[PDB]
């Protein structure tokens, strides 16, 4: 384009490798910080309790029902329940699924993710659907029944950001790795006896050019080239998070602007 | 008590993939270092969260109320 | 109101003036049945 | 117990505004803006963005408490130049690399596979 650039490396379902270049410090590091945190998700944030015969305790089982990975895709056209005008919850701002489950074999009956039953209309908007990455296509071990034991409950789902809850965290694990040669000198490293047949070598190294012995230190430089790999939960795909992530950080940033555009305002 | 759905530390789904590590650990006669690393458990924070749990569920069932 | 025996499952719904023990068990052991009004649980 | 509600981490209070521009009365021209319900996210951006500006004398920011969303921005700019077109066009700027960013990264997945 005419900015930053991008170097896709690695690239799959789960996983994104890149290289961001001619970028400053601070931006990456505020969308790293945005990716973890600041996307919205739909995510089960209530939990109705019929029957629970079961070993677990009841909000034991809705603590474990709150971190079960939703499908986040069309979470733009689904509001959050504070800013809807219904009771409550609605169509437009949650999403309903049940759960009935109950002992029926000889043999302990398990309760999965798949089992959960959307309820609420969702018009459309591809939402609410538990993602299910298993092999076999069960999803998330939720609990266990026995014999006779049943487990009966409703969970409505909502709108929520991860800086409120975990659970709403789109992505896992961010990897963030800048200088791989320690050209900048932002780091002294500890050593007892050789400093670099001690310390690993690096991946990222391949993609940049060793320091020479002959040469003095670069004072000048900046940080300009990161390595990252963003990996997602599920929820909502690599390249949408990383995508949702900038234009988050992006909208954040026009508020402020437009905040200032209203503090002139007599 | 049962598996965690996810790992604390990053926060990656974990508790789907419980029974599976367990057949690797008794149909494949695998040790759980490879069990571990073919479910893409290669942080060790992940790592110790599926290898480090204690499933007492199955000890719970045990009982008849 | 009801109640439900221990180490049986059973359904009592024997009331006050009651009590002890239970029906076709023989122990005394009797613990309150659950609420029909139902509580929410915020998933967090 | 006593812990606050996560929600006030994002959520503006009753009365309290997004931005709060005061006069700085340390070094001429210069100002501090008291930016709510945000942390070291946009902090960090905007301030390492004003350092860009060469006709910016000053710019720090700073967050007094953890406990509390929120962070003080000073920015102290030269005579002939008000500090808040400085935030203004740092905030543009920011708004436009994380366009392009995103462009660029759009048009470089469309080029994989798997
Ligand atoms: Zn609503
Ligand atoms: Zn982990
Ligand atoms: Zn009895």
């Amino acid at each position: 384009e005419e900015g930053p650039q991008v170097k896709i490396r690695e690239a799959s379902k789960d996983n994104v490798d890149f290289i961001l270049s001619n970028v400053d410090l601070a931006m990456a590091n505020s969308l790293r910080r945005v990716m973890i945190a600041e996307i919205p998700t739909l995510a089960i944030d209530s939990v109705e309790v019929e029957t629970n015969t079961t070993v677990l305790a009841d909000e034991f089982i809705a603590h474990r029902l709150g971190l079960i990975p939703l499908q986040s895709m069309d979470i733009e056209q689904l509001e959050y329940s504070r800013d809807c005008f219904c009771e409550d919850h609605c169509d437009k701002c949650s999403v309903v699924l049940t759960l009935q489950a109950f002992g029926e074999s000889e043999s302990t009956t398990n309760v999965y993710s798949k089992d959960l039953v959307i309820v609420s209309n969702l018009m459309g908007r591809n939402i609410g659907h538990p993602i299910i990455q298993d092999k076999e296509g069960n999803g998330v071990l939720i609990c266990k029944l026995r014999k006779g034991q049943e487990l009966k409950l409703t969970c409505v789902a909502k709108k929520g950001i991860a800086k409120e809850h975990a659970k709403w965290g789109p992505a896992a694990a961010i990897e963030f790795e800048y200088d791989p040669w320690n050209k900048l000198k932002h780091t002294d490293y500890w050593y007892e006896q050789d400093s670099a047949k001690e310390w690993p070598q690096s991946k990222n190294c391949e993609y940049e050019d060793p320091p020479n012995e002959g040469d003095p230190f670069d004072y000048k430089a900046q940080a300009d080239t990161f390595y990252m790999n963003v990996e997602s939960v599920g929820s909502i795909p690599v390249d949408q998070v990383v995508v949702r992530g900038i234009d988050t950080l992006q909208k954040k940033v026009a508020s402020i602007l437009l905040a200032l555009t209203q503090m002139d305002q007599d | 008590m049962i598996v965690p759905v996810r790992c604390f530390s990053c926060g990656k789904v974990v508790g789907d993939k419980w029974e599976s590590y367990l057949n690797l650990l008794q149909e494949d006669e695998l040790d759980e270092g490879t069990a571990l690393s073919r479910l893409g458990l290669k942080r060790y924070c992940c790592r110790r969260m599926i290898l480090t749990h204690v499933d007492l569920i199955e000890k719970f069932l045990r009982y008849n109320p | 109101l009801k109640y439900i025996c221990a180490e049986c499952s059973s359904k009592l719904s024997l009331s006050r003036t009651d009590a002890v023990r239970c029906k076709d068990c023989g122990h005394r052991i009797l613990l309150k049945a659950r609420t029909k009004r139902l509580v929410q649980f915020e998933a967090r | 117990m006593n812990a606050p509600d996560r929600f006030e981490l994002f959520l503006l209070g009753e009365g309290e505004s997004k931005l709060k521009i005061d006069p700085d009365t340390k070094a001429p021209n210069a100002v501090v803006i008291t930016f709510e319900k945000e942390d070291h996210t946009l902090g960090n951006l905007i301030r390492a963005e004003l350092l860009n500006d060469r006709k910016v004398l000053f710019a720090a920011y700073k967050v007094e408490h953890p406990f509390f969303a929120r962070f003080k921005l000073r920015i102290q700019t030269t005579e002939g130049y008000d500090p808040k077109d400085a935030l203004k066009n740092a905030c543009n700027s920011i708004i436009n690399k994380l366009g392009a960013l995103k462009t660029n990264f759009e048009t470089e997945w469309n080029l994989q596979t798997l």
